[PDB]
């Protein structure tokens, strides 16, 4: 047992020939909900042709398995207002307009996922500039519902005994960690159509299984003669992914983080009139 | 010939003597819940014929004006027959359907409809970033209207017919679970629709399952006749239905 | 305890080696190698099949 | 030998799993002893019963007394005894318990949950107890006969001092919210009068009751979670 | 052990396969649920079909006008009914498809393509429809006699209500642009009247059709690209 | 032997139908000490269920195996206080809050220890910050009971030479180490009701128990035109974990890091009355 | 000497290596994948053996 | 199968005596165009000679196998003018000319390519230049044709879900990538005699092939007090070669970057006259 | 599992043979044609006539 | 899966091991190895063979 062992391609074109008979492939009826099923080789005279061609960059898991900025941020090392000084974001999906289009085609999910951090520091402007400072350090705290959320940079929550953390230096490379499918269901939904209370009432919309915590990141210990700005990116990439009902993508433009509010939109373009084919 | 077709569940039938095949769900027919996949603990209570039966809903009028419907489930069953009580007295329900919607007219009528059935129709309110009751979107059985034009009102869901109110190209809804009814060869469409959600089972009066829909593509027209309007009708039947967590009633 | 398999290539005219070295499977990379697919699902959802040569009605 | 750094190196992940070396070479540990009482899984902690204070009345003078139902003799007919949320992570009443404690560093829970009721009343006195425990719905019980429509059992008081109410696991969802919510409530249980206590001249007017909870053989959790309920401001 | 470390090292590329610790442990996942309706493919999506709306005539006061096409009786001898350009991740007609929408989120297609005509007039209306395909060309076809040279079926209106015309790939290259361009046209297709509609009396002078687009069992699709139909100015 | 090889779900729910006997699983007896072990399945009818879930997560080697701060401190490169430039810190595990309530729920413990340094820098404010300096390099020194303490940045003793230490580069991975159990028990012991004199005099509680050594930390060779302060993080990880004798979570918050000492707390919250249930 | 063995995954619907590199048994990594328990020693301390069904006393 | 296993000299010289025939293989006929294959052993005695020789230097899979320059730009952190803080390059192969002229010696080829990214930033010359900034990080981002395109540095398209990206530190190694074979046809062209509409009009020439996409580069966050420029240089390296369709080298220098557009040039150069040959 | 980098480390040569990561996991390539003329190495190109400018007379 | 193979060297007067790591052909490293040429295409593309011996015409 020192080593184990362990393509598809689209399907080919017949020859076909004259025909004169009783059966008619090109007629069909719509009405019964069921798409046709013909072939180019049984309206037409066709030659033998054998395709090499694959569908494997169509599949969910390589449709799906690309890295998308999420969320962005921005934290100073020192300033006045203390919740200046660091972040606090309820995760959720719906906020990145691309990825949550994505998403949006499956009404359920089911994946593992693989999160990315990019960091990076810039010196703000101002009149006296000249300091030297070492390499800073920055801290991602990530905090399951229910947990103790920190009120200020410097408070006794940071001391992280069973939240999970990582401890980054720039100039290294980004950040990374894995999370195992952490849903309370048997999958994941873009969608619930329901209510939160029991009486129909209450919050109405994915918003009510959204429960997934927060995420807070700060400057471990910098705080410079003058203020420098820091900015996290994001990224999520699904792994190991399974979807379920497919649904049509969105057309209208996205106007609310957490519900589907919308604005009519036309169908499509126009063009002179039905014959215009320039 | 294939065009005739007869259903009968519980004490009821229903036939149709010109009509398509019955298309089932995503290829799966309506079934119990097996032991290795669920998760409440207590009997279920498995009430089939006193429930499992077609129960009319009311009917609607198909104008040369009219824009379309849709109908909420199961809470549109919600004051009928046994499956109302039960699903009041229980904490969790699960069951499948069967929609039959029936729409006749002579031959010298056209029209063409849609008949779509989609799961987790969530809508967008008609002024963004504006909460509605939940009355503008499910009151029991009656039907509710589309809109041609833009949806104005706040305390109801945006109408616009071209978005089905889900922000969504209407064209593109034949992806769903649907058939037509096309007046010159269809009288009525049959969907079998299984149970589809995220979980083994759910209460019935906080989730809609799926929503029902029927959008007329070509207009109503005629010449010359007595009959001024196609009445159209809505029955559905559940399937495999079984309850749990017995507790007061609502 | 490794695995070896082929490698996407071309057609008419390639094998990697890989080892898993952490303890949870989410740990593993994309599993992007299936290739199966079924469309009958979408396409004909109906109860009596219908062959395509025969009338549809 | 070629390599290239993928993305993640030189980060510091707090839930890792890697070797690294050894800053004492060649140490020899203590023989190891077997201690009594060896603990390999806190669920092992959470099926033991702990008492439940269901008297929080926002007058408890005697802080003892949050841990006693009262009980009178002559009481009007079918009345409440006490009734509570099933939030056992949330519910000021579960909170600081023996399981609650557990429960509050993971964020899912599941399985089903045993509540034990033992009568510390005279040895002469009786009577008879309904509980009951009613699913999620729009509104709980107010009367018996709304109570007695869910799963319930009649109490009899005997021998026997105590009770045992198995609460079954009926769930939409796998799973349920430490922070429960709407969307994830549990119910409610409630206690009534079944028949009523009597008592022969001379004893008590008065009795108590005490209710134990705890987590029966299938019950998990899941995702850890940093708890809320103890924090500090200064460094010690 | 020696080493060097080759140019990439140290790199965030957004497509890569790599191994990376686990923040939870030996977490514990819930079990998985056979939900009806899985999807492996979107070339399964690609296959289904969807309403074409052909009639965008720049004067639609009602948007749903945009799926119809207008037939009428007594019109003049051979005419045309509609004419539209073969590409359909540009052309306004099929941007926007439930076809459409998978082809815009990649660079390259190839294969076949299906387009069903349905007749939604009344039971006693007749008539005859010829629907060509015309390969790319220096012009399009202006009169039938010109269509009638390519590929083409005859549709004959009765029981059955549909028609599908596959029109074939012929093409230099194995693949086509989705961004279409001069050197990788497609062609045209167009329907004209080959007999008329005729009506007996008491029956509506017009009638209409549906198009419905799909693709073959031998259709693909290559390169991911991000879709630019969809855009934001500001965080939500 | 070029390799070799080497799932405990939780228990199922019978089906069970209307009964009528003499037994009464329901009726039972606390005054035993002992806990019911009745189910579902014999109070009420119940369906058949196969369950899947399972207790990994809630074993005492995933609960403990998390990274925690448990100390923190601040040094100064250059500065007047000779006892400013350096750190000094007994070892111990109950100074901060949540590790020591997660650790406190065990009397015994027995585990190996993986210690990780976070340490990041700072230029201080002043009028004039102009300044250039190379990277800066830092010692930590492990000093066991009774060995020699450095009294200042240059002494001698941190010249190691049986003595561990670490050397670590700012804008590196930080620094990591292992260590084996190192008591003269056969367990950690959390708490101690007992005196150090035989006498039942002297010091009384856990705090006799505490001889782990000392830890010392400083910069090389820095000495900035300007002070610059560095703090360090540690981090505690025990692996291979035995746990004895539960004990139930604390309720009182902490106030002594060497001492049980606490204020008297209210058992829980309260309500309107014992009915009061919205 | 590699030690391959089975990684968590789900249920219905997988194996990694690992190799030691150092000579201290301290510096391996955790083995948290036994999930070996029993209750019994908190739950039932008593010294008769009690049958559910049968009386308490 | 732990494992599994897996050279051609140039002609050697064969010895040839005196000769006196009516074999003739010095005369030969050009207009066949076919080229001799006389070796010198066939006009003059040779002795045996055996060839170490190998042409392994000359395979095309080495000869183009060399990482290249093909583009260079530069992109200022702060400036007032939009466009001037990013990049946007339409890929393609004709702009420098080492590289291309290599490959224009073959009409059509099919290759993997090997991409590696160079990044390098310095400070703009001005008054004032005391400051602080931390490292800076870039993002390279490929957009397959017809995609979004941004606008300006902190445009919503920045927010990758499906466009491959590459976030990059400075002080680390230079980023690098593979890209399959990614035509449309079934080899890549160089050359293309024709036009772009049917009918003879329109663009003419390689353009017409040239869909290949864009990349895009810009500051993640940094924005600093003052401008700081960086510039990007981009490698090319085939793999896995193929050639096909030889043609000869050019000879007048390149005037267009996509065109083929030229001035006529001498031959070569002179000398006094044919016979001499200091 | 310790490790310690060799000079050379993080360089980039323009000649070297190394294994990267790719862009597009899972790309479906154009199947290969024989187009008629492959090429396999230089020397046969230089194994062809050509015609020398011999008379290079500075006229 | 290790894949073992012969490397450049003299002549009168030698293995090396390569693994691959990921699951796409075309990350794997130039395939150099290759030697085989043919050069009658270009210099000898009539149709009727000419023996060199004998006279062209
Ligand atoms: C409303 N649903 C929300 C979840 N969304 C999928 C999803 C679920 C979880 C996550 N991330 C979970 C997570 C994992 C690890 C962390 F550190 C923080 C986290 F929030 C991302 C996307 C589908 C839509
Ligand atoms: C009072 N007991 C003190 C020990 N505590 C467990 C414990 C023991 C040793 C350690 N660390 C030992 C150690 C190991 C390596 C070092 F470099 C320095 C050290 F102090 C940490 C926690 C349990 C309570
Ligand atoms: C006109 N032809 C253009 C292509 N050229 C060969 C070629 C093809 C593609 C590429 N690069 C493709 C590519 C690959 C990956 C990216 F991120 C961006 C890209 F543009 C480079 C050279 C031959 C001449």
């Amino acid at each position: 047992g020192d080593v184990e062992e362990a393509v598809v391609h689209v399907a080919d074109t017949m020859r076909s020939g004259p025909s004169n008979s009783a059966s008619v492939p090109a007629l069909t009826a719509v009405e019964t909900g069921h798409t046709s099923q013909v072939t180019p080789s049984d309206t037409m005279q066709t030659r033998h042709v054998k395709n090499y061609h694959s569908r494997s960059e169509s599949t969910v898991e390589n449709f799906l398995g690309r890295s998308a900025c999420v969320y962005m941020e921005e934290y100073k090392t020192t300033d006045n207002d203390v919740n200046k000084k660091f972040v606090a974001w309820p995760i959720n999906t719906k906020q990145m307009v691309q990825m949550r289009r994505k998403l949006e085609m499956f009404t359920y999910l089911r994946f593992d996922m693989e999160v990315t951090f990019v960091i990076t520091s810039r010196q703000d402007p101002g009149t006296t500039l000249a300091q030297d400072m070492p390499v800073l350090t920055h801290q991602i705290m990530y905090v399951p519902p229910g947990g103790p959320i920190p009120a200020k940079v410097d408070d006794y929550a940071w001391q992280t005994s069973t939240n999970p953390s990582i401890f980054w230096t720039e100039g290294n490379a980004p950040a990374r960690m894995s999370i195992p499918f952490i849903s309370i269901g048997n999958a994941y939904s873009n969608f619930y159509d329901g209510w939160s209370n029991f009486d129909q009432r209450g919050s109405y919309g994915y918003n009510t299984l959204n429960n997934l915590g927060h995420i807070y990141v700060r400057h471990v210990s910098g705080s410079s003669p003058h203020p420098i700005t820091s900015t996290i990116r994001v990224y999520f990439k699904p792994k190991h992914t399974r979807a379920w009902v497919p649904r049509p993508p969105r057309l209208c433009q996205y106007k609310k983080a957490f519900s589907v509010d919308f604005t009519p939109t036309p169908i499509t373009d126009t063009r002179k009139d039905i014959n215009t084919v320039t | 010939s294939d065009r005739v077709r007869s259903i009968t569940l519980g004490n009821s039938t229903i036939t149709t003597q010109e009509c398509a095949n019955v298309v089932v769900g995503y290829g799966r027919w309506p079934t119990y819940l097996r032991d290795d996949e669920a998760t409440a603990e207590d009997q279920p209570t498995q009430p089939d014929v006193a429930t499992c039966r077609f129960y009319t809903l009311d009917s609607i009028k198909w104008e040369k004006g009219s824009v379309g419907w849709w109908w909420k489930f199961p809470e549109a069953l919600s004051d009928m027959g046994l499956f109302g009580q039960n699903m009041q007295y229980h904490y969790l329900g699960r069951a499948g359907y069967t929609i039959h919607v029936q729409c006749n007219a002579s031959k010298f009528h056209q029209g063409c409809l849609l008949v779509v059935c989609v799961p987790e129709a969530e809508m967008g309110g008609a002024v963004v970033g504006q909460a509605f009751s939940a009355t503008a979107m499910a009151n029991g059985d009656k039907a509710y209207e589309f809109t041609s034009a833009t949806q104005s009102d706040q305390t109801k869901v945006q109408t616009a017919i071209h978005n089905a109110g889900m922000g969504v190209g209407v064209g593109n809804l034949t992806i769903y679970p649907h058939q037509w009814i096309n007046l010159r060869t269809n009288n009525s469409a049959t969907i079998v629709m299984p149970y589809i959600n995220s979980v083994p089972m759910d209460n019935m009066f906080r989730h809609y399952n799926f929503t029902l829909m029927v959008i007329p593509f070509v207009k109503l027209d005629y010449a010359d006749t007595a009959s001024t309007y196609v009445p159209i009708t809505v029955t559905v039947a559940p399937m495999c239905a079984e309850y749990n967590g017995l507790r007061l009633a609502q | 305890g490794a695995q070896v398999s082929t490698q996407k290539t071309g057609a008419h005219e390639i094998h990697y080696t890989n080892i898993n070295y952490y303890k949870d499977a989410a740990s593993n990379s994309a599993n992007r190698q299936d290739f199966t697919q079924d469309p009958s699902k979408f396409t004909e959802p109906v109860k009596d099949v219908m062959i395509k040569s025969l009338p549809a009605l | 030998l070629p390599t290239m750094n993928t993305p993640g190196s030189t980060q510091f992940l707090t839930s890792d799993d890697f070797q690294s070396p050894c800053a004492l070479p060649q140490f020899d540990v203590t023989p190891s002893m077997n201690i009594p009482g060896e603990v390999k899984n806190l669920m092992e902690i959470a099926e033991v019963d702990s008492v439940v204070p269901v008297n929080n009345v926002q007058d408890t003078t005697d802080q003892m007394e949050m841990f006693r139902i009262p009980v009178t003799i002559n009481a009007p007919l079918q009345q409440q005894v006490f009734g509570l949320r099933l939030q056992p992570g949330l519910d000021s009443v579960f909170k600081h318990t023996l399981l609650g404690e557990i429960l509050n560093y993971y964020a899912h829970w599941s399985g089903s949950m045993k509540l034990t009721f033992v009568f510390c009343g005279s040895a002469m006195a009786t009577g008879k107890f309904l509980i009951a425990y009613s699913p999620p719905g729009a509104n709980p019980p107010k009367t018996r006969k709304d109570a007695m429509l869910g799963t319930h059992i009649i109490w009899d008081i005997g021998l026997q001092s105590s009770c045992v109410l198995c609460v079954p696991w009926i769930s939409q969802t796998h799973y349920r919210l430490v922070q429960q919510d709407e969307y994830t409530s549990a119910g409610y249980v409630t206690c009534w009068y079944q028949t009523g206590m009597i008592v022969p001249p001379g004893t008590p007017n008065s009795s108590s009751i005490m209710c134990f909870a705890s987590a029966c053989n299938d019950f998990s959790v899941r995702m850890l979670r940093d708890t809320p309920f103890i924090s500090q401001d200064n460094k010690l």
